């Protein structure tokens, strides 16, 4: 057994500047043949892992020379010299000196970009869902930065808390933004006892929330 | 070039068995070591089994976490790798990848070990009450995953799909698409949802309200 240790996160990195990801091993990966058997893999959001670096410092075919790696038998550093939006993902270290083959826990690269307000869209229940006896009200809070955000629901003006489920995307590979969906799920019966439905998005880009509403 | 493609995943009950496989093209399969690596949120990437070559008498190796329960095998004539999995537990849930050490990974096949029953999704259009944002709500399914595309995968820019959230043994997710208002509703926007576990394929056209 070898334990590969890396930090779950790194400091957000501005586009066009350098990132540095560290790893260490519980045992030397420097072989008697002179090779340090340390590998780096990248897993971009929604994708499989792909080989970036092998034998400590050698770039895999197609990998840009913005990527470089160095290290001893036990301490290693991946450098990305001029980070692009496409580089976000989880970077894993691994050894090739024994079985079991073991991996680090992965370090997520985050891109720091300019603050962006969300674009908010509210959606009434579909007639299909209503036919089935259900009523989900959906609010998208799209393409904002930074990741922190809050959503509040109101029904006929009063704050509603329960029945709400939230989900957040990973950082986007093209525009370095985040998005969130908030879904308020009611029975048809309860939905049709109220007329006005509102979602309010609060983000650091304004001291006022962005408010979207419809009337049933 | 090299293509690694897994199949056979699905749902099975605790204590049950499943056999998954993958076929490799773009190299001479019989000359490569083959392994299975699984991924879950709580445990990360975990190598579980490996098989060597004919010349090594197809020597096999297993993680301690699964030895006794998994059997790895290969058919060099079909370029196909297998993993037979017995007495599966819920902790064995995850995405199983073929990994040809050290250079190649497959696409993954999802294996869910659970006493909950497979349930197909209900797909609902999200249409509004320069640009317009539409969506699809995919509700009430089990197990993961689903795939959501727009206009059969053609409409790819301005799309994101939110991670599924589990409540009460069922998953819900939604997908967002943003297009110029000159393009919808003058031309069609359709979300395509596939839940292989229930063998369901649904197209839902987004029509203005």
């Amino acid at each position: 057994d070898i334990v590969m240790t890396q930090a779950a996160f790194s400091n957000p990195v501005t586009l066009g500047t350098s990132a540095s990801i560290s790893c260490r091993s519980s045992k030397s990966l420097l072989h008697s043949d002179g090779i340090t058997y340390l590998y780096w893999y990248l897993q971009k959001p929604g994708q499989s892992p792909h080989l970036l670096i092998y034998h400590l410092s050698n770039l895999a075919s197609g990998v840009p020379d913005r990527f470089s790696s160095s290290g001893s038998g036990t301490d290693f550093t991946l450098r990305i010299s001029r980070v692009e939006a496409e580089d976000v993902g989880i970077y894993y270290c691994a050894h090739n000196v024994e079985l079991p083959r073991t991996f680090g826990g992965g370090t997520k690269l985050e891109i720091k970009r300019a603050d962006a307000a969300p674009t908010v869209s509210i959606f009434p229940p579909s007639s299909e869902q209503l036919t089935s006896g259900g009523a989900s009200v959906v609010c998208f809070l799209n393409n904002f930065y930074p990741k922190d955000i809050n959503v509040k629901w109101k029904i006929d003006g009063s704050e509603r808390q329960n029945g709400v489920l939230n989900s957040w995307t990973d950082q986007d590979s093209k525009d370095s933004t985040y998005s969130m969906s908030s879904t308020l799920t009611l029975t048809k019966d309860e939905y049709e006892r109220h007329n006005s439905y509102t979602c309010e998005a609060t983000h650091k880009t304004s001291t006022s929330p962005i408010v979207k509403s419809f009337n049933r | 070039e090299v293509k690694v493609e897994e199949s056979g995943g699905g749902l099975v009950q605790p204590g049950g068995s499943m056999k998954i496989s993958c076929v490799v093209s773009g190299l001479t399969f019989s000359n490569y070591w083959m392994s299975w690596v699984r991924q879950s949120p709580e445990k990360g990437l975990e190598w579980v089994a490996e098989i060597r070559l004919k010349s090594d008498n197809y020597a096999t190796y297993y993680a301690e976490s699964v030895k006794g329960k998994f059997t790895i095998s290969r058919d060099d004539s079909k370029s196909r790798l297998y993993l037979q999995m017995n007495n599966l537990r819920t902790e064995d849930t995850g995405i199983y990848y073929c990994f040809l050490p050290m250079d190649y990974w497959g696409q993954g096949t999802s294996v869910t070990v659970s006493s909950a029953k497979t349930t197909p999704p209900s797909v609902y259009p999200l249409a509004p009450g320069s640009m317009v944002t539409l969506g699809c709500l995919v509700k009430g399914y089990f197990p993961e995953p689903v795939t959501v595309t727009w206009n059969s995968g053609s409409l790819s820019s301005g799309v994101h799909t939110f991670p599924a959230v589990l409540q009460s043994d069922l998953y819900t997710l939604s997908s967002s698409v943003t297009v110029p208002s000159s393009t919808w509703p003058s031309e069609t926007v359709t979300c395509n949802v596939a839940h292989p576990a229930s063998s369901t394929k649904v197209d839902k056209k987004i029509v203005p309200r």
